[PDB]
Formats: structure tokens, C-alpha cells, sequence
């Protein structure tokens, strides 16, 4: 696992080098906007079950086919172990906002997941479909300019869209 | 690698759940502690080369042996001296990555993992690295908190060779 | 019980090492944000009252059927309505806990713990108690980061429902 | 586990009762000493190398028989499992001293800690002469007032000392 | 799949030994009380819609709110009473595949297995589909031990969702 | 685990006999009141949930305190632990009830079961309260005599109170 | 002991579960077939001596060396004869105990645990006890599922001899 | 696993289908000749030893190249792995027998079987010579008219036969 | 564990001694008398069979109770167990011989054997005759003078009949 | 195969050690026995005809019955006679391979694992092998340590049979 | 695990065969030599430390690039693991030489190791390097004419040779 | 404690065997190997004084700072002096134990284990008392096989601070 400062780190050691002022204002930058990382992060956390629900909802009405009998997620189990993914994706997700870095992201969700989806069969492209619904509605949320001190985060929306888009091309 | 962020996610992963306002406060006191660590690591940077120069001469003054006997492991030759010279910058460079990543992490991975095995097979005292290590310690002119979180980094090298 | 601390000292006792810079750095974050915390959790205690008994009502308005269906369940008697009064306090205490603890400990351990076994055993609908936690954050009174500790273990109260 | 937090917490638990403002202002209070609290934890851990070294030495300076053949810290594993038992000491103190409470270093460290050293055969009545020889040396450490903000911690080092002669009770 | 037979072969292949006597009269118990099971799965397969429409107004007298509420989790709009009559046949199609199979598996593995998981997601009550379950049993119009056979399967569900 | 057939069986073999008529008679008697016992665990089993339901309701409504903050029943991780003994106990009542023999209920349920509840605190005599209480409700379910073939089975009846007051009696 | 019934508790107390639909057939399946069970199981019992001193002599016609050699092991000392036929009344005790019981576990328990270390540290050979399995099963004179019950027990004696 | 029953089942539950009388009626056929299943299965296992000794003394004697020096069923180990894996295959098969259906044996025994011959080099071929010796032997046994309420067991020995070609058709 | 020689090592250890004559004279006779205890090692091992089945057949001669219905010895189950608890005690005591030290039989055999047998009701009085039983016939084994260089012996099967007598008196 | 040389390696690969005195102690101990165990299977391979048919023979006359008795588990037909020849070789080709490799490890290997598997499979009595195994050890003519070897070996596969 | 007499062993039961004068012959000569075979086995693990240490400098002398940063045997974790494997092939070739078969050295150390230093990248190559520096000091060690009796080891120094070499194409 | 005899054992008592012919080999070369690690035994021990002054000089020449610089860890005081002493007498009275009960057991068992621990703790360096056992290895004045004993054991404690 690596955080953005780790990150600097290793890529540092690596050549052998000390840390440059390039570098120093880099990771010093990161910090000023630390404030704004954390309610990103807090905002989709404290609303994880209103997003994988509403997500499923929706996938499910767009692809009825996945829930009629001999669907993928047809039964409770099937269903109960599709929204348990959805929601073991947004979590590995506000993993990475917080690092600020996609490796936990890789290492511990995403490798393996599309080899994993097509061995039980199931419709990774349906799976990427779910994870834009989140991605959508998380930033959405993160977002909301509302009860929060104004600013911009636009820069770190595009991040955490970054990191959506990375979990559905895995699958996709 | 351990900073205070992977090990907020850490400890969340572990037990399967999301964040929560537990880790988050332990990562703003990261990004709070920033500002002491960032200008700790960019002193030393900058004054590197007279701390390694420094550090060497400390350590050949207090154990002179190591500059008149014969063998790979002392600074008796040009090429011997270069190699301590260049383990005392490892050493510097480390605390300026545990500045920079928040924690002991950086040291813990590319130092102190295999210390032992090969300050004994090739037969280095620690006794020198702790010298050159308490002269930095002594001489990085840092003030205040700066100089908190250096030691904190450096006494934790001691720690690892004692 | 789980606070920013005992997971400092859990990590550190896991791996078998003393503290370190990473660990205290988290503490500090902890005792930063306490400010916030407690005067949250001030708010809510003094004006505890007022947000249960309102927070009752916003719960018979939303589904008023749980004032007139017969059954042990629901609060359609006056032992029922104290039982509901009851329930609704204990998540609002539970919630200064987590404030004045730093974690989801208090509520982790002495609510959350056995909620999905109890709420069915008994036939409690938890759409019941979410209701009652939506009034409670949106007539706190809170502002500011006070307001941003209540509601995030408000929300954590809702997601352990949803 | 508990710190001085969960502690508060679960006596009103216990009574069902909301915190009062005696409560409220004892712990705002704990918290406008943490900084005291941090500079100790820091000072004593790194030292800790030199505090159980000194507090070996002169244990074995005084109770020259612990060390001559037939001794219980005769032997490098049995001097090796002594000097052990004394960083694992000073390490749940430490742990003690950040957490304003002695639960960690009584359910993992000094509980059933007397009767090991009964099977085993160590004199816990050295090793009570142990921990009040780091004890003295922590103290030393922690509230050296050079080098830090100046003020009082006389309070703090008094329950530092608190820790300390639990540990030695509980073995001697 | 949790039949007598699989449980019967599942017990000998667990000791790693040959069937006896003592399975075969395991299964010989199940080829009897077939004839029982059977008339029964087709008695409710044959007035499986009435037993359905008949089982969502028992829902919707007993609980009329669930009639005229806003919510996707709610049969206040055609498209949710589809839904609800649809989880009523999901739920008696399971009691004749158990009749048939001789035992829970087919509801096991098909119904049981994440029931809490999606009764909470989508905010379901599993008091609805108990009081749909209580209707089914008391008027399916079985007599004898093709009545027992229905109403320990249909009680099963019921204990399954309190 | 035995039942009412190898506990005959074990009972000759240790005088090293075979079996007599009068112990073919009574075996051959059991035989003919299966249908009783099949129906009795059948209607118990298929009420269990209400059974330790109402049991519970009644148990805290004569004894308040269990519930009451700093209770043994307080708390949702209390209350759900006392509701699953509840269900454990009923569970390997009806597993005497189908062997015929209380052995299964002794060695993996009552046997230890008091000293486990004078450690953790929980009072046993509250849990024989429960006990008994869901003895009269299983005995109400069990000799219903409506939608059942008429006949006595207040031999089988009288064996199931048995195998509570049993239970009852280990931890009260 | 391994029986019907126990097999159908351990199945359940395996997973957690109560009883079920599943297990309850498979006690009724013990139930009925105790009818042609017992009365096996009476015959062979009162008829038992004859069978004994039969079985006896057809191992003593088959292997007549048993009678002739010398050795603890053989019959060819009235202390030897007197324990053949112990052994033989052993099995066939063992064989009602079965039947009265409905399953495997008093031979398992009783007789097949340690067979083979026995029969080889004493140096008996399962040739003998095997015949006087075959004349049982040939002359205890039952017929349909009687001897049905009778032979299943006794063949599996001989298949854990063999 | 799966049996005649819950093939059914999970063949209608994929097309979400309540059964049809063209089910119902198969099923009850099924029903009628269970009796003729269990004397099959009760046949075979009560002379499984004697199935695999002459099936193996008949092998060996047709290729005694298995059994001399360098060959594979050579040494005690190897022949009492070959005994074993005879048995194994019997046994298997006389559960598909009692479940009227060959997924146990396919996913408990001869899934990946071929394979495991090939890795440690014995003559699959042979093995498939051994699998219908048996069958031969158990199919006389099962159908042997005497002492058994005479009728038509052809459909049923039929099925059975099947079981054993599955097997020797998955290692030759 | 420890043999002959790691003992004195041992003792010497606990004194901080060098070794003294008395000793290197002590161990180097032992060395002299090394190939008699070889012999009695081997002669014992390669009768082990006899020397168990003899034992146990003279001790069921004797104390016939064990051996009827409801005896400790009564089935195949606790039959066995006796003759493996025999051949148990006989491989622990040849251990002894060839370490010439006990130690080895009384950290892994015999200690805690007495409350074993107490446990499970059996009658270690017996256990102790079929012990001396062994004895007797080991003995006879061991210092049997026919096809083995001429010599005395006598030392050594008394050290050997220690061993035995250590083992019935552990029990008995 | 367990050898003095591979159980002297097993030990130290066991513990992660290289080898020490106290295995090299071990396997000069092997060269050294090596001379006796030596001329011990020369001799038995050189007189192994002779061994094995006065094996034979003396198994025909201790158990006269195993060449009269029907069936193919007995020497009473010439094929039977060349199997019992065969498997008598087999034991004494086992014991030279023991002193050659000075351990048990061949007939560990090749002939004690699966012989209570195979000797009830095809109903062969261990007393038949013993007899052959107490003739060659009593005429295989050795003496001093050389017979100290082969009986040693013998005596294991007997005590194996036992 | 193969010695050289478990081989030739090995090879005969293949045949059927027993062993012939050729073999009596070559195995009474391998014993012959068996004294020779221990001094060079004690000589390389006496100097093991010295062996890896000096033929670690060595490589990194020619290599330098092995340890500047960026390297596979840069950081003390890598350099560690370098001079581990170096110390782990030393050992399992002392093995070879005392069994005086390779078969432990492939089992159990060369089996699968070029494919390990592919995946982690490290340069096989530079470890064939190693390997066959420690073989030349080996060698030096085991035939140093000093301080033994004099004779003839070329034979067995070529056979340690044929082990390292095999070492050093195995991972190349 | 490891000797070979202990290892023979062990090796038996793992896998639950009696001894063989395997194992009673390796303790036979214990026992002639006994003679010559005797009088290596007895020869150090006879001269260990002088032994014990010359090698402490060794060390004081070849590492002249040992008696000149302060710290606990030097021997620049009489009392360091009598403790580097006493520790030199340690290794060579492990050496005789390890010669008398034939493996590293003792050494093992007494000195190893914990000397890394030891070692960083006290700040001793290895080269210092590997020094002290080169010079015992070069002047105990042991010739033949007693000397390949003794270096045997002295070289197994100098790998031991390698
Ligand atoms: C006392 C038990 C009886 C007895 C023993 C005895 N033996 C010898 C001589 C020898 N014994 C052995 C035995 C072994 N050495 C080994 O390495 C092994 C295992 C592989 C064994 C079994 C040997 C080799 C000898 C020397 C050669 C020889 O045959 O003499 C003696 C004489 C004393 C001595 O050590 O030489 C004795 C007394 N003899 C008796 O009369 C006792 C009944």
C-alpha cells in the first residue's frame, strides 16, 4: 500500500536521490488541500448505503434481465453478493481518496477482479455500469456545495472520478 | 509501506469496514504535523553535505581505529571511506523520507529490514552509526517542533541499532 | 472499545513495536478535533430533551400506523411510547459517547452489536430509527465542524440501519 | 481497552446517564494536556534502548547472583528473555501513559503476569527492583527541562509513576 | 442442494464410508412420505394464482399503508404491487420445490441465503411477507399429511424471516 | 450421543446379554408412539421463533431490571447473546425430545452451562425462568389437539416437560 | 453412537440448525422399518445357541487345523474352543444389537473399532470369522426384509473382515 | 449435489416455472421404484470387497505387467493405492445410484481424475479395464433374481451401467 | 531430553565447572560398555511383538475381569488401546536404555500418565503387573548369553529393570 | 528413503542448520557398520535360491494346508506356488536392500507400507511370511555381526507382520 | 531423498534384480572413501561464513550495480535475501556431498528456482556468479593439503565441483 | 539438548517408531568418536587457564582500544578486564561440553541462543571474541583427531558470530 507521500518516496529511492523543491512543494500543495480530501472522503462514506441501493435500483431497471429468473443476480444470494461487490468497490474507492493514491485500489480490489467475473460468469460490463452509477452520484455528493465552507474542489472530483473510472475499466 | 494513512485504511480494511471519523482524525493530524516535518526534511536536504561530512569525522575521531586498521570493513582505504560516507547519507536520506511520508515506514523498509544480518556479516559495528546519527542529531540546527520530529526519527535509527 | 487511541496503541501492540511518530501524530489529530467534538456533544446533551421528544413525533407523523396497530411492537399504548422514547434517547446518548470517546466504540459496542437480531426478533422496523436520526440532524441547531462530528455518527447510526 | 474517554464512557453507560458537566470539563481539561502527554510518550520511547540497558546493568551490579552459573539470567537466552521482559514492560507502560489509563498494561501485560514468574522460577522480586530502576530513569527523561516548552508536568509524571509501581506490584 | 438424500450420501461421504442400512432407511423414509409431499406441491401449484392474489390483499389489509405511501419499497404504484406479487410467487414456488426435494434445500439456497441482506437494502419489511405466508397456510384447502407436509415448509419460511 | 435405542444397547452390552422381551416390548412400544414424537418436534420446531420470542417479551416484563442500563440483558449485544441462549436450549430440547433421551442436551448444551453463567455474571435463575417459560408455551404448541388425528399423548408430554425442568434445574 | 436418529442431530447440530422437514423423514424411514428389524433381531435372539454351536462347527469343518495345531490361537484346547465360541456369540450380538438399534454404531463402536489390530496381534485370522458369518447368514431360517435386515448387518461384518 | 428431485427442481427454477404434470408424473414414477434402487444399492455394497478382490485379481491376470517389477501397481503401497482407488470409484458410483443422478460422482471423484492418472503416470486405460470389471460384477449382484420379490429391473440395472461407463469413459 | 552425557554436562553448568577426572573417567566407561547397551536395545526392539502380546496374554490369564463385558479391556476399541499403551510404555523404556537416562520416559510417557489412567476409570494396578510382565521377559531377552560375545552384563540390566520399575510405579 | 545418511540430512534441513559434528558423528557410524552389513547381503544374495526354497518348504510344512486348500489365495496349484516363491524372494531381495542402504527405508518403502491392506485384500496370512522369515534367519548361515545385520533386518519385518 | 546407496538401490527394484558384484564393489569403494568425504564436508561448513561473505564482497566488487540504488540487491532487506540464498545453496550442496547424490539439492533447493528469480527479477546470472565463487573457495577449503592426512581427494573435489556447477545452470 | 543421541531418539519418537538398525548406527560412531573427543576434552580443560590468558591478549592486541576507551563494555577497568575473561573461559568451557556430550547441544543451548540479543544490547563486538577462539584454535597444542574435534566445535561457535 502507498499514499501519495509514499509514493515520492520510493520513487525517490529508486534513483537515490534526496527529495528535490519540485517534489517538497508538490507534497506541501497536497497538504493545503487536505481539508477538502476529508470531506470528500467522509461525505460518500456517510452516505454508502444511499448510494449502492439507489445504484442497484437503477441497474436493475435499466437491465431487467439480471434479476428474472436464470439472471446473474437472481436470488438473494446472487443479489446479496452483487450489492456486497458494489459496496466492496465504493469502499476500496474511499480507500484511494484518502491515500490519494490508486495502489490499494489495485493490489487488494481491482487485480484479479475481471479474471474473477468471468469464471462465475458474471456481466462485468453490467458490474462497470453500476460503478459509474456510484461514481455519479458520489461526486454528486462530495460535491454538494451545500453546508460547507465554499471553494473549489474541482481538481479533486476529478480525482475520485478517476479512481471510478479505473474500477470500471477493470471489469468493463 | 507505514504511514499514518495507510495504517488508518489499514486498520479499516482489516476489520471490513469504511472509514469512519475514527481514521480521519488520525490522518488531519498527519496533514497538521506536515508543516513541522516538511521544513525538518528540507533542512536537512539542504545542509546534507556538510551533516554526512560532518557525521564521518565524528565517527573517525571518537573510534580512530576504524581509519589505521587493515581490513574491508574499516575507512582505512579511499574506498572504505566512500562506503561509510555513503551508509551515513542512507541513514540521512531515510529521516528525510520518514519526514516526508509521516512515519517510520520508509526506514522500516529500506533500512531497518536485514540491519542485523549485515552489520554482522560484514562485520560494521553500530556503534558508528549511532555516532554519526547523535552527531546529525546535535548538529542539524533545527528549532522547535522541526527539531522534534528529527530526532523522533533519528532516535528511532538509535533504537534500531542498540 | 474502539477510539483513535486504542487503535494507535492496537497497531503498535499488533506488530510488536513500541509507539512511534506514526502512531502519536493519530493521537494528536484526536485531541485536535476534540474541540469540535464536545461542544457538539454539549449541544445535544443539554438540549437532549427537546430532540427526543420531537424526534418521536417526526417518527408517529411519518408512519402514523405505529400509533394505532395492535401489537407489542408498536407504540399504539403508553408503555409502547415510552419503550420508543426509550430506544430513540439511547441512540442520541450512544452518539455524545462517540463524540466524547473520538470513535465509534460506544455506539460499535453497546448498540450496533446485535441490532440486526433484536430489530427482527422483536419486528422493530429500522426505517423507524432512521426517521428518528434524520430529525435529530436536521433540528441540532449545530453549526460548523461541531455540526460535521454529530452528523457523521448520526449518518454511521444509518448506514448501520440501511 | 480502554482510555481515559471510553472509561467516562462506560461508568455512564453503566447508569444510563448522559455525561455532566463535571465529566465534560474533566476530560476538555485531559485534552489541554495532551500535548504534556505526547512529549512524554515521545521521550521515554526513544530512550527505551538506554533506559532498560542502564536499568539491566544496574540490576546485575546490585544482584551480582542473578548472573552467575545457576542464576536465572544466566545464560544469553535467559539474559536475552529478561532484557526482553523489561522492554515489554516499559512498552505497555508507554502504552499506559498515551491512553491516561492502566487497562492495556493490566489485561496484556501485568495479569497473570506474578504466576508465570512463580513457574518459571524468576525472582519477581528482581524484577520489581527492574521496573523501578526504568521508572526513575523514564521520569529523568520525560521531565527533562531542557530542550521543550517550558511548564509544569508534575501532575503527568506522577501518574507516569502510577504505571510504573502497578507493574512492580503486580510482580513482587 | 439439502435433500434427504444428499444428506444421507453427504453423512457416508464425510467418514469416508459405504452407505448401510443405516441411510438407506434415511431414504426409504423420503420415498414413503413422498406420496404425502406430492399431492400437496400439486394441490398448491394448481391454485397458485388465487393463493397469490389472495395473499397480496392479506398484506394490504393487514398493513394499508404499504397501499399509499410514496417509496420504491412500497406497492403505491403498479409497478410495486408487480413487484409484490411477484416475491408472493417466488415465495410458494419455493414451498413446492421443497415438497418435491424433500426437504429445505431449494428455499436454503434459493430464498434463505441473503434474505436479511436484501430485506434490509431495499427496506422490506419481513412482516409482510409473514402475514402473506400466514394467508397461504390457512387457506390452501389441504387436509391430512399433505397439510403437514405444506404448513412445515410454509412455518419454516415464517422462521426464517422473524 | 445416544438415543432411547443405544441406550438400551450400550445398557447390554456392559453385563455382555442380549436382549430380552422385556426390553423388545418397550423398545417395540417406542416404535409405535413415533408418530406422537415426530408431531411434537414438528409443531415445536415450526414455533420457535415465537416460542423464545414471547418467552423473552414475558422474562423482561416480571423482571425489568435484566433491561435497565448496567443489566445483563442490556445493551443489543446482551440482549441478542440472551435470545440466542434461549434458542439454543429450545434447540437441544427438541433434540431430546426426537432421540428419546437426554444425553445430546447434557454433554453439548447443560453440561458446564452454570459454570459459564457464574463467570460472566449472567443470572442463571433468570435463564431457568425463561426456561420454564417456554416449556409451557412448547407443551401448549405440542398437545394442541386441533388438526391432528385424536388420541393421548400425555405420556410424550409428561417426557417433554422433563427434558426443560432438566435444563432449568442445570442452570437455576 | 451412529443410528438413524443420532445421524439426523448430528446433521443439524452440525450446521447450527433444528430439525426439519428433511431429518424428521429420515426418523420415520427408522421407525417403520423397526417392524422387520425387531422381529430379525427376535429370532436371532432366541434362536441363538443353535447358531453359535453351528457357526461354530462349520469354521471348524472349513479350517480343520484350527482343531489339530498347537498355539493359543487355535481351538485345539478346550480353553481355545470355549473362546472361538465366545467370539462367534460376539458377532452375532452384535448383529441384534445393530438391528435394534437401526444402524451400524454398536458394531462400529463395540467390534470393528480395533479389529484389525487385534486380529493381528493374537494372530487370528478373519478367514474363521468370516465363515461363521456365512453359516448365520445361510441357517438363521429368515425370510423377506427379516433376513433383508439380518444379511445387511452381517455382510457388513464381513466386508470389515475382508 | 444433486439428486433425480432437486435436478428438477433447479432445471425450473432457471426458468422460473412452477412443475408441470410431465414433471410431477416422472417424479411419482420415480417415487414407485425406489424400492427396486435401494436393493440395488443395498446389493452392491454388501459385496463391495469381494467386487474389487476379484475385479483386481482379474486385472492382474490379464496384464501382469502391472504387478511385476518397475510396474505400476508393484510394491505394497502401489497395490493398496490401486485397491483403494477401486473402491473409491465403487463407492461413488453407488451413490449416484441412490441419488438417480451422476453429479456426486462427477464432481467428487471424476472431475479431474484423468488428470491426476496422467501427472503421477499410470495406465488410465487400465483403470477404465478395472471400472467395468466391476461393473459387470455388481450389475450380476444387483440383478440376481433370487431370494427378492421377483419384477423388471432392466431400466434400473441400465442406469446403473451407465454410472460405471461414466467413470471408465473418464480415465481411459 | 537428555542422555548420559548431557546430564553431567548439565550439573557442571549449574556449578560453572570445567569437568573433573571423576567425571571423564565416569562418561569414558560408559562409552566402554556402549556396545552391551546396543546389543540390549536391539534384542529388545526386535521382540517387541513377543514381548507385548506374551505380556498381555499372561495378564488377561490372570485378571480375566478385564476381559469380561463391561472390563477396561472389554471390546476391540479398549483392547487395542491396551496393547498400544503396552507397546507405548515398552518404546519409551528402550529410549531410556540407549540414552542411558530416564528423562526422556518421564517428560513424554510417564508423567501425568497416573492421572490418565484415573480419568477414563482404568485400573493402572494392572497397567503396573502388565509392566513388570514386560520386565521380566525383556530381561530375559537382553541378557539371553547365546550368539553374542560372552561377557557380564549385570550392570546393565539392572539400570534396564529401573526403567521398567519407574514405569509400573508411575502407574500403579 | 530413510537412510543414516538422509535422516542425519533431515534433521538439519529440519531445523535450517547446516550439517555438525553430531550428524557426521552419525554417518561415520554408517561407513563403519557398512563392512558387516556388507558381507551380510553378499551372503544372503549369493545363497538366495537355496533361502527361498527351503523358505517355501518350510511354510508347506508348518501349514500343510496351503497346499491343499482350494482357492487362489493358497500354493495348491503350480501358480499359487511360483506367487509364494515370488513373495518370499521378495522379502529377502528386501532385507539386502536394508543392509546395503543401512536403514529401513527399502523395505519401509517398497514392502511395510500397504502390507496389512494387501494381506487382507487377498486373505494372505502374516504367519506364513514369518515362518519364512524365522527359516532364513535361523539357515542363513552368517555369523558374528554380519547375523547381527540380517536378523535385525529380519526381525523388523517380522515384528511388522506381528 | 537419494544417497548413494538408496540409488543404486532404487535402480535394482525397478529391475526386480538383486545386486550384483559390480555394484557390491562400486558401494564397498564409495565406503572406502567415506573419510575423505566428511573432512571435505567439515572443512566447507567450518568456513561457511567466510565462504558467502568473501564471495559476496567479490560479486558486488565486479557488479556494482547489484547494490547502487535502483538495485536487486539495494536496501539491507534485498542484500540480506541475497546473502541468505547464498548461504541456503551452500548448504543443500554440503548436503549433496555427504549424500553423495544430488537428489536433495534439486528436490528441495534448484527445483523451481529459476522461475523465482524471474518473478521477483532478479538476475539469475549474477547468482550463477556467486555460486561458482564459493565453489572456488569451497574447493581451496576442502583440499587444502594442511593439517590431514596425506592422499588423493581429486575424484571427490571433482564431484563437489559437479555439484555447485549444477547449482550455478540451474539458475543461470 | 542435542546430542546424537537425543537426535536418534528424536528422530524415532517424531515418527512414532522404535528404534532400527537406522538409528543404533548413529550412536555407535558416537561412541568411538568418543575417544578422541575425550582427550580434546581433557587436554582443554587441563590447560583452560592459559588458554584463557593467552586468548584475552590476543584480543587486547589485536583490538588495543578495548583497554583504553571508557564505557561499561571495554575492558579498560579491572572489572571489564575479569568479564571479557570470564566470558572467554564461557566459550572454551562450552567447547568441552560440546566435545563430551558429542553435538552444539550445550553450546546451543548455554551461549547461542540470545547472543545476537546480547551482543547489541552490551555494545560487545563478535570480532572480539572470535579473536579469542582463533587463538585457543591455533595454540590448545591438540594434534590428529582430537584437534579436528576441537576446531570442529571452536569453528561452530566463530559461523555462530558471523
Ligand atoms: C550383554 C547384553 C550380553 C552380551 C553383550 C556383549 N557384546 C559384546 C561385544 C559387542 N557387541 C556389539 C553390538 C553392537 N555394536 C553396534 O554398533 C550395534 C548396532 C549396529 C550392535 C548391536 C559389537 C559390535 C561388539 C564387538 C564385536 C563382538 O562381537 O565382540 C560384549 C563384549 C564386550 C565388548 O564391548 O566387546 C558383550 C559382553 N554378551 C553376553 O554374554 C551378555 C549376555
Amino acid at each position: 500500500m502507498l499514499d501519495a507521500f509514499a509514493k515520492v518516496v520510493a520513487q525517490a529511492d529508486a534513483r537515490g536521490e534526496f527529495l528535490t523543491n519540485a517534489q517538497f512543494d508538490a507534497l506541501s500543495n497536497l497538504v493545503k488541500e487536505g481539508n477538502k480530501r476529508l470531506d470528500a472522503v467522509n461525505r460518500i462514506t456517510s452516505n454508502a448505503s444511499t448510494i449502492v441501493a439507489n445504484a442497484a435500483r437503477a441497474l436493475f431497471a435499466e437491465q431487467p434481465q439480471l434479476i428474472q429468473p436464470g439472471g446473474n443476480a437472481y436470488t438473494n444470494r446472487r443479489m446479496a453478493a452483487c450489492l456486497r461487490d458494489m459496496e466492496i468497490i465504493l469502499r476500496y474507492v474511499t480507500y484511494a481518496i484518502l491515500a490519494g493514491d490508486s495502489s490499494v485500489l489495485d493490489d487488494r480490489c481491482l487485480n484479479g477482479l475481471r479474471e474473477t467475473y468471468q469464471a462465475l460468469g458474471t456481466p462485468g460490463s453490467s458490474v462497470a455500469v453500476a460503478i459509474q452509477k456510484m461514481k455519479d452520484a458520489a461526486i454528486a455528493i462530495a460535491n454538494d456545495p451545500n453546508g460547507i465552507t465554499p471553494g473549489d474542489c474541482s481538481a479533486l472530483m476529478s480525482e475520485i472520478a478517476g479512481y471510478f473510472d479505473r474500477a470500471a475499466a477493470a471489469v468493463a | 509501506m507505514k504511514t499514518p494513512i495507510t495504517e488508518a485504511i489499514a486498520a479499516a480494511d482489516t476489520q471490513g469496514r469504511f472509514l469512519s471519523n475514527t481514521e480521519l482524525q488520525a490522518v488531519d493530524g498527519r496533514f497538521k504535523r506536515a508543516v513541522a516535518s516538511m521544513e525538518a526534511a528540507r533542512a536537512l536536504t539542504n545542509n546534507a553535505q556538510s551533516l554526512i561530512d560532518g557525521a564521518a569525522q565524528a565517527v573517525y575521531q571518537k573510534f580512530p581505529y576504524t581509519t589505521t586498521m587493515q581490513g574491508s570493513q574499516y575507512a582505512s582505504t579511499p574506498e572504505g571511506k566512500a562506503k561509510c560516507a555513503r551508509d551515513i547519507g542512507y541513514y540521512l536520506r531515510m529521516v528525510t523520507y520518514c519526514l516526508v511520508a509521516g512515519g517510520t515506514g520508509p526506514m522500516d523498509e529500506y533500512l531497518i529490514a536485514g540491519l542485523s544480518e549485515i552489520n554482522s556479516t560484514f562485520d560494521l559495528s553500530p556503534s558508528w552509526y549511532i555516532e554519526a546519527l547523535k552527531y546529525i542529531k546535535a548538529n542539524h540546527g533545527l528549532t522547535g517542533q522541526a527539531a522534534v520530529e528529527a530526532n523522533a526519527y533519528i532516535d528511532y535509527a538509535i533504537n534500531a541499532l542498540s
